[PDB]
């Protein structure tokens, strides 16, 4: 048979709803586990971040934003100047929306 | 993850008192009536 | 690769006059003198790290303090430290350390 | 402090050179001789570079 | 009138400089000087004489904090722009401004917070789960004030001696007909 | 391009 | 009817889904990201408390349905069941069968899930155990 | 917590952080803005008096939930009502949270009513220190006669020598 | 210190130890390793610290550390912080720890 909770009513509930118990499990906690990972980074010169981008262009033609960042560990408006300083984006290939080395650099 | 918005128990609340205060039965009727307490045998 | 602040120590300037002499003797070249440092460097720092039980700690008065360039560098005087008891006082001593996230 | 900041300008492949060459020849507002430019650079020699530019 | 006044307990400042800096180069060669990159975009400095703190930035904007009095204040941006004189750098005093000032003071009655709150609740808001501190907002001038119930009242968000002054003694009643036990 | 979350009944 | 429907319906219901997985794959844009994630979430045993109110102010007491007569109330009473949370991970590497592991975090907690109201006389009822003198102190009719 | 506070039927923080996941200090300055923009319409329309609505303490709606949450018989709980509303005539306590002034009372009360409830349950129950449950006992150990309601100890129901000694 | 002197021992063993296929890459001689070994104790003997078995900017015998840092608190007036796994001399006299927490006050 079920079973009937013989306590007084609000005992049990005490742990209902609007309360101060606070939730202590770590179930499900996906979104205090992946906002503890922090991007930050400076204006490292103009130079090395330009020299690092050759490498990686001539390591693979083709990369995305994000990938580009994660390779590299620098602020998204510097890296987005030095990739549309020397590099650009496929719009329409198959390779769409990943930088890729310009034709004038493809040669070196 | 908050288990306290994960169960709704006003749905299950709110269900149990439509379905018997009106007799509209579900999401057939009149299957929940006010008693006739006119005389006992009534 | 680690950080390259164990040069300080008095085995990392025992080492690096060596190199120094054996740079003046020409036997072993400059290639070669940096990475016998840093894989030293390396070996040092893990050999401390694995199998030492003591302890420390230090009460003091800083005077100057700076952290410029991912390293801290610390000045304090009229400092008192314990082994592992007895306590003896340091006139000047400066700390040196840097951030445990590994380099590289 | 602020020169030893800086790295060498004699870049490991051309490409950097010929695009801090191209950056120089923008920045001025004139037409620069050959002389001036490969004072820009490092190094004064004969190269890929200047055959690359023309 | 009012049995005490309030002091002034930190204060502060703006400079600019007019130039350019090298964070970098500040840092190394400054010895009270803590730059962390990858944590704050500037370089902090502090100094014992004044013990006020200096906010160094790689724009030649200057932020003077942790100054008790003007005068602190003046002397301790003259040893910063000293400083930044001896240390490579050409910096002028262009501009210096006191944006801050605030200060503790005391009346030594306990004050109902419940009856301010309820009477003066249009330049005011208590929340005591929060902070145990009344807040209040008075319109004129702009003066924000911390309220206790051990007569501790922190006037915040000055710029010179007047305003401060004037809104203790405006406030000053209105705390005082307050009393408990 | 993956459906992320799935129902396994 | 009531009776069985409490006493055992409800259990059987409860037992029929209750389990539910909810099944987060690879993710596998990077090779770093080669984790695949099992959520399940269990019932258990259900509870059913005695007939209750909570008020506006959040206060709970027993209800009678005397004052839930006069107070135009509903006689119900709280169910709780045991829930219990499994979380399973697995590192999918294409060309071979997934394996899902226990992390180990298994939190368990009874939580409340509706009213259900509750027929008069019944044996989560109050009238049930009560003698006629009962009923009368009650101001119920025997 | 407008809603609730509005219809004197108001909670505290920690019941609005159980249920939504925000973070105090936006949730503070939103209920500022929130306080000030809801009082300038009022000013702008029909004006109301506060008469203590969005009153700072409003431990009195703050002891029957508690008291519920704690299984308590009302007499426990109108005896920590009286407690609670004699607490703002004591100047030491009056700058403590009324979270706190109403945990304090209840267990002050509990032990008065030799309620067999330790202070470590009411501390997991309410989420409130039993470091700072103990200090407002502490506290509260000098005000005997302040707090305790007169007619109680007439009826002889309790009596002061109950309080466990400090 | 006896266990500086041991930790010592052991570090100029496994430094001549684990770089010596390294120095035979190099094709030099064998003696390579027993001078270097020979002049490392010589100056570790000459140094005669530890016993061998074998107006404002920033302007040997000096008493110098070297450790590593986890996490630095910092008040108004203390400066607590969580030195680890480094080594300090004290007046001429090394020393090794696990941990080490300075307490220094602002002036």
């Amino acid at each position: 048979r079920i079973t009937t909770l013989d306590e007084t009513v609000g005992v049990t509930m005490s742990h209902t709803g609007m309360s101060m118990r606070s939730d202590n499990s770590n179930f499900l906690k996906v979104g205090r586990e992946k906002a503890k990972s922090n991007i930050k980074s400076i204006r490292m010169p103009k130079k090395e971040i330009l020299d690092y981008l050759f490498k990686l262009f001539d390591e693979y033609d083709y990369w995305s934003l994000k990938g580009l960042k994660e390779r590299t560990r620098q602020p998204e408006a510097h890296l987005k100047e030095c990739l549309d300083k020397v590099a650009t984006l496929v719009k329409k290939g198959p390779y769409a929306f990943k930088y890729t080395l310009r034709p004038e650099y493809k040669k070196l | 993850f908050n288990m306290k918005l994960a169960i709704n128990a006003k749905t299950i609340t709110s269900g149990l008192k439509y379905a018997l205060a009106t007799g509209n039965w579900g999401e057939r009727a009149g299957v929940s009536q006010v008693l006739n307490r006119y005389t006992y045998s009534s | 690769g680690y950080y390259e602040l164990y040069r300080r120590s008095t085995i990392g300037n025992s080492l690096v006059d060596a190199l120094d002499t054996l740079i003046s003797d020409g036997r072993i070249e400059a290639s070669l003198a940096m990475r016998v440092l840093e894989t030293f460097d390396k070996v040092v720092a893990e050999t401390l790290k694995d199998n030492t039980q003591s302890k420390l700690t230090v009460k003091g008065n800083l005077d100057t303090y700076g952290f410029c360039d991912d390293v801290w560098t610390f000045i304090v005087k009229n400092c008192q430290v314990t082994v592992e008891q007895s306590v003896i006082s340091v006139d000047k001593l400066r700390i040196v350390a840097c951030n445990s996230k590994k380099s590289e | 402090a602020l020169q030893a900041n800086q790295t060498d300008i004699s870049k490991s492949h051309d490409s950097s050179k010929l695009l801090w060459a191209t950056e120089y020849i923008q920045k001025k507002g004139k037409p620069v001789l050959v002389n001036e430019l490969l004072d820009y650079l490092s190094m004064k020699k004969d190269d890929k570079v200047i055959e690359l530019l023309k | 009138t009012s049995g005490i006044v309030p002091t002034l307990q930190n204060i502060v400042a703006t400079v600019t400089l007019g130039c350019r800096l090298d964070l970098k180069t500040v840092a190394l060669h400054a010895r009270n000087a803590e730059y962390n990159p990858k944590r704050f975009a500037a370089v902090i400095m502090r100094i014992r004489e004044p013990k006020t703190t200096a906010l160094i930035f790689a724009s030649g904007k200057m932020v003077v904090t942790g100054a008790k009095s003007e005068d602190d204040s003046k002397l301790a941006s003259r040893k910063y722009a000293r400083i930044i004189q001896k240390i490579g750098f050409a910096a002028k005093f262009t501009d210096f401004k006191i944006q801050n000032i605030v200060g503790s003071c005391d009346v030594k009655f306990p004050i109902r917070l419940e009856g301010l709150a309820f009477s003066h609740g249009t330049f005011s808001s208590y929340e005591p789960e929060l902070f145990p501190g009344l807040i209040y907002r008075m319109v004129k001038p702009k003066i924000v004030l911390l309220i206790f119930v051990s007569g501790k009242i922190v006037l915040t968000g000055a710029k010179q001696r007047e305003e401060i002054y004037q809104a203790f003694e405006a406030i000053y009643p209105v705390l005082s007909e307050f009393r408990k036990m | 391009l993956r459906r992320k979350t799935r129902q396994l009944k | 009817s009531f009776n069985q429907f409490v006493d055992y319906t409800l259990q059987d219901i409860i037992c029929e889904d209750s389990t539910l997985i909810l099944e987060q794959l690879a993710q596998h844009t990077t090779e770093s990201d080669n984790i695949s994630r099992k959520y399940e979430i269990s019932f258990g045993k259900i509870y059913v408390t005695k007939p209750m109110v909570n008020e506006s102010d959040g206060v709970t007491h027993a209800l009678y349905p005397q004052e839930a007569r006069l107070r135009n109330l509903t006689y119900s009473s709280g169910l709780f069941v045991d829930v219990k949370k499994r979380t399973y991970e697995a590192i999918d590497v294409p060309g071979r069968e997934l394996k899902y592991e226990l992390i180990a975090e298994e939190s368990e907690g009874k939580v409340f899930i509706g009213r259900l109201p509750i027929m008069l006389r019944s044996k989560n009822c109050y009238l049930s155990e009560a003698t006629e003198s009962d009923l009368y102190k009650l101001k119920e009719c025997p | 917590l407008i809603g609730c506070r509005r219809a004197e039927v108001a909670r505290t923080f920690k019941e609005i952080q159980s249920l939504i996941h925000v973070k105090t200090k936006e949730f503070g300055k939103t209920l500022n803005i929130m306080k000030n923009i809801l009082r300038g319409k009022s000013e702008d329309g029909f004006l109301k008096i506060d008469t203590d609505n969005m009153s700072g303490a409003q431990n009195l709606t703050y002891i029957p939930r508690f008291c519920s949450h704690l299984g308590l018989p009302m007499q426990v709980t109108t005896s920590a009502e009286y407690t609670a509303k004699k607490c703002k005539e004591i100047k030491e306590i009056a700058g403590k949270s009324p979270i706190t002034i109403a945990v304090v009372s209840i267990y002050l009360n509990i032990l008065l009513f030799q309620i067999p409830i330790t202070a470590a349950k009411v501390g997991q129950t309410l989420q409130v220190t039993e470091g700072t449950i103990k200090s407002g006992y502490k506290i509260l150990y000098e005000h005997r006669d302040k707090l305790v309601d007169p007619q109680l100890i007439a009826n002889g129901v309790v009596s002061l020598d109950n309080l466990p000694g400090v | 210190n006896a266990e500086a002197s041991r930790v010592y021992e052991i570090i100029v063993e496994s430094v001549v130890n684990e770089v010596r296929e390294d120095f035979e890459n190099a094709g030099i001689d064998e003696q390579t390793l027993q001078d270097l070994k020979n002049i490392w104790q010589k100056k570790l003997t000459e140094t005669k610290v530890t016993t061998f078995s074998w107006d404002y900017l920033i302007s040997p015998d000096e008493n110098l550390m070297l450790c590593l840092y986890d996490k630095v608190t910092r008040t108004k007036a203390r400066w607590k912080c969580s030195l680890k796994d480094g080594v300090v001399t004290i007046n001429r006299n090394d020393y090794t720890f696990q941990k080490a927490q300075v307490e220094a006050e602002w002036v």
